[PDB]
């Protein structure tokens, strides 16, 4: 490849994990205008390209922020993991009398392959099925579990 | 299954006071505890959540605190705003109990009542029969009595009072006693007059209109 | 906005079914840990909790009066509605509807949103509209005389509203003849007598009936 | 504490974190149902928490899912932020003619502090924004790229 | 649904403004890496690329005509205009407006959709409604004549779209009069002809002209 | 300020068949390229997209390669659904300039014509001029000619030929060609006769009608 078609096939590549991402509050993000001399209104191929490395670099800034928030999420969804690991040890504890079913370890496996086998909008969906599936099955259970 | 007892029942303070109301449950319901303040008539408005959390817009002043089975909620520094009641429940299991709840009342200097008496309506004498009433305004303490004279003859059984909740822009009440007579026993006699014993008075002021006015 | 409304009857025979229902706006009951109860408040005492219907239908209720209580809901118009059958009149109360929000989390505020709430009279004496008279005297008061109607309760507004600065509205009284008997009387300067137009605008809903009654003096 | 009030709080913290998560497909998530024995209509207090335990050890299988989830979005986060990393280099030797501006480190680490701040609601939607206005800077850029 | 329309003048006098109008709905205009072209064909030709708009109002044009063009969006209304003025008869084609989405992804399609098209003829000629004709004869063929209109072009139907089984539609031929010239027959059995109805739906839309008749032998 | 070259212009190929079209850049476009299949007179269709990648819906029998500047797209099993223009853009920067095109035609084995004539209608002679039509249905190859006799006499400059494009159904053509005549001239003779000269037929056949029929 030659110079251009490595910056093409590079953003390209940025901007195809953007929208991989995406599925008051007064900030000041950096944005393209006419003066900037990118548009045909005045095509600069210089003033432009200033422009470009200067917005992206003062852009670089909040991409840190972004991966502070999926790293959040991620250590969010490992700590519910670990919280729901407990909350059976504590139940099955204070029941103590074991009719109880506990899955297949190998079952599980061919199913996360297969949840994950599905393409970005089903599971972006199934992940949006989950959760609220979890949760109501929790209140559900606390409901009763207050009841006693 | 679950029974929420609230003390005192009854509480009175001054302005800048502090007010102390308590709650206790005949089971732990754990931090699930909910306190709400309702105006007379008016529909409760949320206070504390989860025994020490303060609900969106309610003033500082107001504190809950406790867990398990003793809970208690706090105005720190007492305005006449803060004129209601005061209820207790619990959101852990149902039955959802309320307490008997706390009527705060506010103190302040004793204040004689603006005494006015209002003679029947040309359209109630018209009629079956004949009511007049004494209007006290702005007056504390809500302790009051009210006489009826007729001629100097004192009446009784033909009269009833109303009191308005405490105003809780200046901590005062108001009362209505309206006599209701028959249309001839309001032709009968001349002078109506009506007589209030108020703590705010150094004697008890009688006012009257007569028949011809 | 969220709102919640109760609609029903303000009189119901003895042993005669009650039917309330609860529209509520701003929020689905099919949301996980949303729920809809009903509370109730007999004229001056505390409060007591009805009954709770759950998004999933588990239907909740207070042990003393399940027997004669039936809710249920509908989620397509947002609806919930409590029924109470053979009615008595140590049941005559203000019927309140609140909702219940984010159960098991740290946001269950409880019945952190209230209607307005029903006043319930169980009578078998008839509905009966009011009769307003005026009452006329720096200060000489005046107000007007609502009385001997069937059931409580009523409003009383100040030329439409515009007029709420010094108004003292009092309570009903039960008479011993069965009907009630309020007056509303408003602290007016004697200087703006003969300048501004005092009149009061008694309402009462239960009979469909709205009476103006303008206060002059003599 | 005590045993129900141990599990009441545990719930508690788990549902929690199930909302700040939260911001075809016929599959079998566990529910209630009113046979399990946890509503009013049939109220059994051993049956219910059979159903219970053994829901949750069924939803566990789809609660390793989430975090795979959301750590893919982690490293897709860390993905865009090394990959524009690289597109400064591409284009500052592109250009080898330096008016530069180079961000304050200083500052980036006050308005990271800013960001992180504010509630989750405006952290959730300034994620939303960000990612917006950096998708339509490149696309405004790359346009005015292949131009030459 | 994505739909793009164009919409515009059958007929342009020379050297008289050419006014083209693209609506389209399914998508805004306003997402970022979106945007809406023109490109033009004329009878029988290559395609040109002609005018292109995108999100950012950033306009871009073919060089040999940009002195003519000129393009504008209105993204509350899902139109993208299409100015040509001083109208020559060189510039008579088929006018396409076509979509361009998610410009810098992997998923660039192009121009993934495009509009019907209109055809625009520039000539001083007056428009002129088609005069209609039966032609009718184990298969003896039938159909209908449209003689004498202008411009370009006509729509044949047969039994309202209910016949559509070996239809032979031919295209127009430019008489030395100066008016187009075409006819559409159908492939059909002898044994039908006393049986089904034939008849031929002409629709001239550039002057508003509809005409309708049946064929039969003699 | 891009060139596209296609090549070849035209193509013609049986059933079953691969057909290879190539496209050139004046400069680099990357893989940023684009190629349709347009029908006549309808809007072009979404074949390829990013030189190698397939448009959704698009049959496994179409494939692009190349890069930079050298394109093909390739018909690996032809079938005659494929009849079009097939026409190659470049995304890269604007101009979006596309190329010449590609018209690809359908072989097959020679048909022979089926030729019926329809008479000038009553309403088109009572009026201006009248007009005969000589119909030919369905043969291959596209090659034909027409001649016209008035009386057994030879015309000249007084018809026209109109031809479909070709029926993707069954890779045949179909002629229109319309003799017209001034009313005075339809009643000056009688005989009326088309010759049809085609490839798929061992002599000249000729078919007429009379005025009076
Ligand atoms: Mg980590
Ligand atoms: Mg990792």
């Amino acid at each position: 490849l030659t110079s251009s078609e490595r910056i093409d096939k590079q953003i390209r590549y940025i901007l195809d994990g953007i929208s991989a991402l995406r599925k008051e509050n007064n900030l000041n993000l950096p944005k393209m205008a006419e003066k900037d001399g990118c548009f045909q209104s005045g095509f600069n191929e210089e003033t432009c390209l200033v422009k470009i490395i200067t917005g992206l670099l003062e852009f670089e800034v909040y991409l840190e922020y972004l991966q502070n928030r999926f790293e959040s999420s991620e250590e969010q969804a490992r700590a519910v993991q670990m919280s729901t690991k407990v909350l059976i040890q504590f139940l099955q504890k204070k029941a103590k009398n074991d009719a109880i079913t506990t899955p297949d370890p190998t079952t599980n496996a061919s199913l996360l392959t297969k949840l994950q086998a599905q393409n970005q909008w089903l599971q972006d969906m199934t992940t949006h099925l989950i959760l609220r599936s979890f949760k109501e099955f929790l209140q559900s259970s606390l409901r009763a579990l207050r009841q006693m | 299954d679950v029974v929420m007892t609230q003390s005192p029942s009854s509480l009175s303070a001054s302005v800048g006071d502090r007010v102390t109301i308590t709650c206790k449950a005949s089971q732990s319901v754990s931090d699930v505890l909910t306190w709400y303040q309702q105006k007379p008539g008016k529909a409760p408005k949320l206070l504390i959540y989860y025994a020490s959390n303060r609900y969106t817009g309610v003033p500082s002043r107001f504190s809950g605190s406790g867990s398990g089975t003793d809970f208690t909620l706090t105005i720190s520094s007492l305005q006449p705003e803060d004129f209601a009641t005061y209820y207790c429940q619990q959101g852990y299991r149902s039955p959802y109990t309320f307490g008997g709840g706390t009527k705060l009342e506010i103190k302040r200097t004793v204040a004689a009542p603006s005494v006015f008496i209002f003679p029947p309506s040309d359209e109630q004498l018209k009629s079956g029969t004949a009511s007049v009433v004494c209007l006290l305004n702005n007056f504390y303490p809500r302790e009051a009595k009210v006489q009826w004279k007729v001629d100097n003859a004192l009446q009784s059984g033909n009269s009833q009072e109303s009191v308005t909740e405490q105003d809780s822009k200046d901590s005062t009440y108001s009362l209505s006693s309206t006599l209701t007579l028959s249309k001839a026993d309001y032709e009968k006699h001349k002078v109506y007059a009506c007589e209030v014993t108020h703590q705010g008075l150094s004697s008890p002021v009688t006012k009257s209109f007569n028949r011809g006015e | 906005q969220i709102t919640l409304k109760e609609s029903g009857p303000a009189l119901v025979k003895p042993t005669q079914t009650l039917t309330l229902t609860c529209t509520f706006s701003g929020f689905s009951l099919s949301t996980s840990g949303m729920g809809v109860g009903w509370i109730r408040q007999p004229p001056g005492k505390a409060l007591e909790w009805l009954a709770h219907i759950w998004w999933d239908d588990d239907k909740y209720y207070n042990p003393s009066l399940k027997s004669r209580l039936t809710i249920s809901k509908d989620t397509s118009k947002n609806q919930v509605v409590l029924t109470m059958t053979n009615m008595d009149p140590v049941d005559t109360a203000t019927y309140y509807c609140a909702r219940r929000a984010n159960y098991g989390t740290s946001y269950d505020y409880g019945m952190d949103y209230w209607g307005q709430g029903t006043l319930v009279t169980v009578s078998s004496a008839s509905t009966k509209g009011p009769s307003v008279f005026p009452l006329a005297p720096g200060t000489a008061a005046l107000g007007c005389l609502v009385k001997d109607y069937f059931p409580e309760p009523v409003t009383v507004s100040w030329n439409s509203g515009a007029l709420t600065s010094g108004v003292h509205t009092f309570p009903a009284v039960l008479q011993s003849s069965g009907l009630y008997s309020l007056s509303s009387v408003v602290t007016v300067p004697s200087s703006s007598l003969g300048t501004q137009t005092y009149i009061c605008n008694v309402n009462h809903k239960p009979s469909n009936t709205k009476v103006d009654k303008k206060v002059e003096p003599k």
